[PDB]
RNA sequence: UCUUUUAUUUUUUCUG
């Protein structure tokens, strides 16, 4: 259609017909969505996932090195925060594209954790645990309360936590939200 | 069951058995007591290009059909007992264009020629003594009547 | 063709052979063709469902294909399918059927041999598919029976079932363009008992073979669903204004499909079993001469006017063939040839061109800061002049012919388009004698404009082109590029 | 995969620039010149863009990297400017 | 360098004019490798 | 219709070149039309790289009555530098 | 649901544009191609990351043409809905067929065929809204919906909606 | 022993006429005539049987057959060949193709 | 012109129908008090040029082997007269049916 | 004038790799096909006006790639597709 | 305000 991005894995596609596994929740993702992935120097690596907060934290960032970068080439509560992150993103981009500014406004309703250092301690926790990335920023994103309540949400992790774990690292998690 | 199928040119299965039908008239009315073993002979519209014919003995068919032209009778098979009763089952299915025209002042002086086609400033010509399209402005160009006679300059 | 698109743009780098399996080519053809009437029929060339549908592509001058909406120009053309009422074999792998047959079971379809015996492993064992493939063959003729059981290597008297039936296997020979098994039960074999042990072959049993199941599976060996080909693999001839001639491949496909027509009208009605087989075989020898005219041993197909049918090995064999006369060698532009001529008084370097040639040969240069005066005194000179032009490419492509436009003067001209200026001294311009036997006799030389109707070319040079001055010709090919300039200049 | 790769170091190639590069580089030059791209040195009244580009690469100034593929589809960068051009 | 060759052995071939067949029939005999030669010989010293 | 590219002046209300007028390039020499059920021409161009003038012209009816013709043109070849002798 | 991912494009550029601004040139280009894109195979490109890292590797050049292509190498955080996910969301419409959810950058459709029963709409009330016993569907409310399936077209992605397992609702 | 016999073989022949040609065009059509286990005869049956690219086979003589071959066995090509690559019309790997050219990020900014 | 009888199938021209009837079945056509024309049809396939009655074995499938040597259809359209149908009880429809 | 196989093959004793494709695609005929990523078959119904390109069977419309090729290649590859070969272009080096 | 045609194949003849 038009000028796409290319993938890295040199994929075996010679005249396989569309045999792709189906697209599921229970671990039966696409051929590219695999937890193993090659890196820009060669190597192979575990995919990493991230939550809403990280999300917004990483966004910030790359928007405030995105400014740095304009401005060095040009040398030579509630309300505040979004405020401020408007004017941000439309002193960035020309205004034309709006589907930054409607994730922009997704998640800036939509988040539990405001800090970085509680951030850094979630994914030290979910490290702790060891799950899979996409478990694990499910887990950090949707809001839960009881363990039967989390295996409903995602039936795939039937075999996976133990119930007494699984309370452990709610409650905690629990603990962590932010009254903003 | 002696049932031969024979090839012969298609379209022409009903003219075919109808001649060879009409000689053995001819020929039973011709001979005497003894009188030529053929049984059968017909065909189908659906199977096009081939005849069939019921006789005991090559040479007798082959004997039976000297003298019918149009007959492949090099090209017969014995067609099997099992495949009769299916084959024989009841139901099947600007005004300076083209004008003459005299060169005044270039090395081509006095030579003839037809205005072929104009670019604007300048106009095309061939030579009426020699091979050859030479460009000129028009406004240095003298046009004649299409028959030889008096001389107009560009201006008509 | 020529215009935009938003595709990436691309070269190739590998070709992967196979065959087409009937699904794909179900699946990739756009239309059924059924009618053998091409077109004509009722004054309407849109002959819908038959050959020359317009769905397979433009048949002239319409700017609707039905299928891309892009003209002739721009259409690549798209396959009709044609599905045949029983399977026919492939002329090309008729060989290829009787070794796979005479290597494997006709009744499991299994190889009638196996990892069991040692002969069978070292012939596996060879990597190369073609030797693999040979070797095989050549164990399993000796064989002429399926064992059941096979000693064992631990123990001779000790037998291990090998599985499949126990079927003595059939003598294949080649009649005609049909295989004949003697067992003698001397019979044909029909093509669809080939075709079902050929799909009841194994995944493995023919990866050991030279096969691969993704690419050309054995099965796909056989003729099932006819891909027909678009309009401009088969254009057809105007011998006068009123009196068009359908190409010979069209013809061939027309006579196929009424031989396909007929068959399964015979298969609808009453199957005498004898009548069906001459179909079949008239069916099979249809297809046999559309894609092979050169059958040993056989009746060669003729046309209406008695001559042989230009068929697919016919137009892809010989020298004037697709490959060696339309893809290894092939016509150019932007070249003349005429005689040639000596002059001493020319440079090593440097050929003398005639005037014509140089006014009828252009080489296209970009417009520069530079040469922005240069240009415009030649789009002011115009073809009718030696140093001029003869077209201008505009940055969206139009292109404006001087001759045919009076503007000259007032058209005034802007970076980044394209003078198609004529050649003028200096220019680097490859040089040719015809019978160029080695390097040397295809040199680059400078263009010198003069006035008469020869090449004249500098008299040492003679030598590398072998070349006299008592008639022989010699080619000018003018570089279109300022790389191939480049390149011609310093190689 | 970008293991094919060779650094600097180890490469095992020849520092001359071969004639075929010489060509290609010129060529690349002459029409990137033709459509406008910089000038990297004093146009001294010379409008062709094949010795523009001969000029260039005299002075070594051409701001172009030949990857120079080694068979087994291994490859070495060899700057332009680096090549030493003496034919 | 092989299609070089190649022109090289070609072109001397083109222009070719005690006994030992020579010239263009024994050029093709090298390059056909043939089971039967037309003047076999064997020098022993 | 489609017309050829030569000039259609220098032939006759007939439609056939008279001889002493000079045929060059693509100039027509014999004009056809071939109504078939506008008028569709479908004459004969002369030869881009023939010129000459046309020094004979000829107009029978064959076995059948129709209309047949003849159109001989003459130049003058001098000696160029190209020519083999 | 929001993964960084690794990503590479080919940018051709015309051999006027390279100088000193070769750079700044073509970043701004890659961001306006990667921008607001959407494509089936690999979901939803959202932003790309470590700008200013970047790394424009050694861009070949076209045999034909001048035009140098570029391979860039980027790492961007990818969207793609997956079927059988629970989602919380924003009604932005309301109509008898459906109500339409906003999820992330992209919108749920929701069937009443899988719908509780006690969920009913009525036309009465401006803007319409769907009332039950328990509780009140609105315009402006937060709703979590369960994704069953995903349709993908030339420049978006759909995901169907349902809501009949515990604690699928509104809050 | 037999490729070096050959070359003096090829020598005579050359040499028969007076025709002088260079040693290593001689040796290198030895070398290729020689590369395989025997003498690989320059035929149909010979250079032309070997695994190279299928487009540069058919481009030999036995066009069709050798392309039917290519089918059944599902050859792949890497369009490595001359004849490849002209077939198919790329800039062929011939003598200025068997490398690329690239743009020098670095030295264009840092000269700026 | 050609008309084909319904009965025993005997092909021949309308004419000679209308000088001499049915050779093989005029009695059963006088008996029955039917003309021949009604008994007769236009449309017929599958003839038979026909020989020996008594030892052609495609005339003893046809039923045939009790008439004369002539010309037989093997198909001919149409339902036959039930005032013959009932006095030929061994009788079977030409046509292909029950 | 036919750049016949003697041409061809001095010119790749010369080496001028541009100036042969430029003289065999650019002179002599050269067109765009598209082809898709999966099976690489020049039935791309490719909708340029309307920007949609379409390979029915595989499905696909993304991994659609543009190639210029001859005329003679293009036409060459119709014919073996007619006739049960298949001319399949590829992209990713597997093999290496 | 441009566009705008020159059938195909079988044979023969010679040219280098
Ligand atoms: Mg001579
Ligand atoms: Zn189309
Ligand atoms: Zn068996
Ligand atoms: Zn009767
Ligand atoms: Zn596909």
């Amino acid at each position: 259609m038009n000028v796409s991005t290319s993938t890295f894995q040199t994929r075996r596609r010679r005249l396989k017909k569309v045999e792709e596994e189906e697209n599921a929740a229970t671990l039966q993702l696409g051929q590219e969505f695999q937890l193993k992935q090659i890196n820009h120097q060669g190597e192979e690596e575990e995919l990493i996932a991230l939550n809403l907060s990280e999300a917004r934290l990483v966004i910030k960032e790359a928007l405030v090195e995105r400014r740095r970068a304009f401005k060095r080439s040009q040398k030579k509560t509630r309300e505040k925060e979004l405020e401020s992150i408007d004017v941000l993103l439309e002193q960035t981009t020309g205004g034309n594209n709006k589907d930054l500014k409607n994730t922009m406004q997704y998640l800036t309703n939509f988040s539990r954790f405001r800090d970085q250092e509680t951030v850094g301690a979630v994914i030290q926790l979910l490290k702790s645990t060891g799950l899979h990335p996409f478990e694990v920023a499910q887990l950090g994103s949707l809001a839960c309360d009881t363990a039967d309540e989390a295996k409903t949400l995602i039936p795939s992790l039937n075999n996976k936590i133990s119930d007494d774990e699984l309370e452990r690292i709610l409650k905690e998690l629990s603990n962590l939200e932010t009254l903003y | 069951a002696t049932i031969w199928g024979v090839r012969c040119r298609p379209g022409k299965e009903k003219e075919l058995i109808r001649k060879l039908l009409k000689k053995k008239f001819n020929l039973d009315r011709a001979m005497g007591k003894k009188k030529l073993k053929i049984l059968s002979i017909f065909q189908r519209d659906n199977y096009t290009g081939r005849i069939y014919i019921e006789a005991p003995k090559q040479s007798v068919i082959e004997k039976f059909c000297n003298g019918v032209p149009d007959i492949y009778i090099s090209q017969k098979l014995l067609i099997p007992v099992q495949e009769l009763p299916l084959l024989l089952k009841p139901n099947l299915s600007e005004v300076a264009l083209g004008k003459t025209v005299r060169i005044r002042s270039a090395g081509y002086k006095g030579q003839l020629g037809i205005v072929k086609d104009v670019n604007g400033d300048k106009a095309t010509v061939e030579l009426h003594s020699k091979n050859k399209h030479i460009t000129i402005d028009k406004h240095k160009l003298t046009y004649y009547n299409r028959e030889g006679g008096e001389g107009i300059t560009y201006d008509e | 063709g020529q215009q935009y698109s938003s595709a990436p743009l691309r070269t190739v780098k590998e070709v992967q052979f196979g065959l087409f399996s009937p699904e794909e080519v179900r699946a990739i053809s756009v239309a059924k063709i059924r009618f053998p009437e091409t077109m004509d029929e009722t004054q309407t060339r849109a002959k819908i469902g038959g050959l020359n549908d317009p769905r397979l592509g433009s048949i002239d001058r319409n700017l609707k294909c039905q299928t891309c909406q892009e003209g002739m120009n721009e259409c690549p053309g798209h396959f009709g399918h044609i599905d045949l009422a029983k399977p026919v074999f492939h002329v090309g792998f008729i060989a290829k059927i009787k070794k796979v047959c005479e290597c494997v079971c006709m009744h499991c379809g299994k190889l009638l041999l196996d990892e069991h015996n040692e002969l069978m492993r070292q012939a596996l064992a060879i990597k190369d598919s073609k030797k693999r493939f040979a070797a095989i063959w050549t164990l399993c003729k000796t064989k002429m029976v399926c064992e059941t059981d096979v000693p064992s290597e631990d123990d001779p008297t000790q037998l291990v079932s090998r599985g499949g039936c126990g079927n003595t296997q059939p003598t294949i020979r080649k009649d005609g363009l049909k295989l004949v098994g003697s067992w003698p039960e001397l019979r044909v074999l029909s093509t669809e008992e080939i075709l079902n042990i050929f799909k009841h072959i194994s995944v493995k049993d023919f990866t050991s073979l030279g096969f691969n199941e993704v690419f050309s599976r054995p099965e796909w060996m056989i003729l099932t669903c006819l891909p027909v080909p678009p309009p401009p693999v088969r254009p057809s001839i105007s011998f006068n204004e009123s009196q068009r001639g359908e190409d010979d491949l069209t013809f061939k496909l027309a006579d196929i499909l009424k031989a396909n027509i007929s068959l399964e009208t015979l298969e609808h009605n009453g199957a005498p079993h004898h009548a069906i087989e001459e179909a079949e075989s008239l069916l099979q020898f249809h297809v046999a001469t559309y894609m092979d005219n050169d059958i040993a041993g056989q009746p060669q197909a003729l046309q209406k006017s008695g001559r042989p049918v230009k068929s697919i090995r016919a137009r892809l064999k010989g020298k004037e063939g697709r490959i060696r006369g339309n893809l290894m060698g092939k016509r150019v532009d932007f070249s003349a040839r005429t005689v040639i001529s000596g002059d001493p008084n020319l440079e090593l370097d440097q050929v003398g061109v005639p005037k014509s040639i140089a006014k009828t040969l252009t080489y296209p240069e970009v417009v520069t800061p530079y040469n922005i005066d240069r240009l415009t005194q030649l789009v002011r000179n115009g073809p009718n002049e030696h140093p001029g032009a003869k077209y201008v490419i505009r940055d969206s492509g139009d292109r404006i012919d001087l001759r045919y436009s009076k503007r000259a003067g007032d058209i005034q001209l802007q970076y980044g388009w394209k003078v198609e200026r004529h050649i003028m001294d200096n220019d680097p311009v490859l040089f040719n004698r015809q019978p160029s036997l080695h390097k040397m006799s295809m040199m680059a030389h400078r263009v010198k404009v003069i006035p008469y109707s020869t090449f004249r070319l500098n008299l040492s040079v003679t030598s590398p082109y072998n070349a006299d001055f008592d008639g022989d010709e010699m080619n000018l090919h003018v570089p279109q590029s300022e790389e191939t300039r480049a390149e011609l200049s310093q190689l | 995969l970008k293991e094919k790769a060779i650094p600097k170091d180890q490469r095992a190639t020849t520092p001359y620039m071969t004639k075929y590069e010489r060509a290609r580089i010129l060529g690349t030059r002459a029409l990137q010149i033709s459509m406008n791209a910089p000038v990297f040195v004093d146009l001294e009244g010379e409008t062709d863009p094949l010795r523009i580009a001969m000029k260039e690469l005299a002075e070594k100034k051409i701001p172009l990297v030949i990857r120079r593929y080694l068979p087994d589809g291994s490859f070495e960068d060899w700057s332009v400017e680096e090549l030493i051009v003496d034919l | 360098v092989g299609v070089l060759a190649a022109q090289s052995i070609g072109e001397p071939a083109t222009q070719m004019t005690s006994k030992v067949t020579s010239g263009v029939p024994r050029l093709k005999e090298i390059l056909n490798v043939a089971k039967n030669m037309k003047t076999p010989s064997l020098t022993v010293y | 219709l489609r017309m050829k590219h030569g000039t259609y002046d220098k032939l006759d209300d007939d439609g056939l070149i008279a001889p002493g007028v000079r045929v060059s390039g693509e100039d027509v020499i014999i004009g056809k039309t071939t109504p078939i059920s506008s008028k569709r021409d479908a004459s004969t161009p002369l030869r881009s790289t023939e010129n000459g003038i046309v020094d004979q012209v000829l107009v029978t009816t064959n076995q059948d009555g129709l209309k047949f013709v003849k159109v001989r043109v003459r130049t003058t070849k001098i000696p160029q530098i190209g020519d083999k002798f | 649901m929001f993964f960084i991912k690794d990503l590479s494009l080919n940018i051709t550029l015309h051999p006027s544009f390279f100088g000193p601004r070769m750079k700044q040139y073509l970043k701004t280009k890659l961001l306006e191609e990667v921008e607001g894109s959407c494509t089936g195979k690999f979901g939803y490109i959202l932003c790309v990351l470590d700008y200013d890292n970047i790394d424009i590797q050694r861009g070949r050049i076209l045999p034909t043409d001048g035009s140098a292509e570029f391979n860039v190498k980027y790492r961007a955080v990818v969207f793609k809905p997956f079927k059988g996910e629970v989602v919380d969301g924003t009604v932005v419409s309301c109509s008898q067929h459906g109500f339409e959810v906003q999820v992330g950058p992209m919108k749920v459709f929701v069937t009443k065929h899988l719908m509780p029963q006690d969920l009913t709409f009525n036309a009465g009330s401006n803007p319409p809204s769907y009332q039950s016993s328990e509780d009140v569907i609105t315009i402006k409310s937060r709703i979590r919906v369960k994704i069953e399936g995903c349709i993908s077209q030339v420049s978006s992605i759909h995901a169907i909606g349902s809501i009949k397992e515990d604690y699928l609702g509104a809050i | 022993a037999g490729r070096a016999a050959l070359y003096k073989e090829v020598y005579n022949v050359i040499a028969s006429d007076g025709s002088y040609v260079n040693y290593r065009h001689m040796a290198l059509l030895v070398d290729v005539m020689t590369t395989q286990g025997g003498l690989t005869s320059v035929t149909r049956h010979g250079f032309n049987r070997s695994n190279t690219g299928a487009l540069m086979r058919c481009s030999f003589e036995e066009t069709v057959e050798i392309l039917f071959e290519a089918g059944a066995s599902a050859e792949l090509d890497d369009c490595r060949g001359v004849s490849e690559n002209v077939i198919l019309g790329q800039m062929a790997p011939i003598g200025t193709g068997a490398f690329d050219v690239m743009i020098d990020e670095e030295s264009l900014v840092k000269y700026m | 012109s050609e008309r084909a009888c319904m009965l025993c199938g005997i092909v021949q021209t309308t004419n000679e129908f209308n000088r001499d009837g049915c050779p093989n079945c005029q009695g059963i056509f006088e008996e029955a008090g039917v003309s021949t024309m009604e008994c007769t049809s236009p449309s017929f396939e599958g003839l038979v040029g026909m020989c020996k009655p008594t030892k052609s074995w495609v005339a003893k499938w046809l039923s045939v082997d009790h008439s004369i040597a002539g010309m037989y259809a093997i198909k001919v359209d149409g339902r036959l007269p039930a005032e013959v149908v009932e006095l030929l009880p061994h009788y079977k429809p030409r046509d292909g049916s029950q | 004038l036919r750049f016949g196989e003697m041409e061809r093959d001095c010119m790749i004793a010369h080496g001028a790799a541009s100036f042969l494709k430029e003289r065999l695609m650019e002179a002599s005929d050269a067109f765009r096909v598209h082809i898709c990523g999966i099976c690489g078959l020049m039935t791309v119904i490719a909708k340029l006006n309307h920007n949609q390109f379409e390979c029915k069977g595989c499905d696909n419309k993304i991994d659609i790639y543009q190639i210029h090729i001859p005329y003679a290649a293009k036409l060459l590859f119709q014919e073996l597709m007619a006739m049960n070969i298949t001319p399949r272009l590829y992209t990713d080096r597997s093999r290496d």
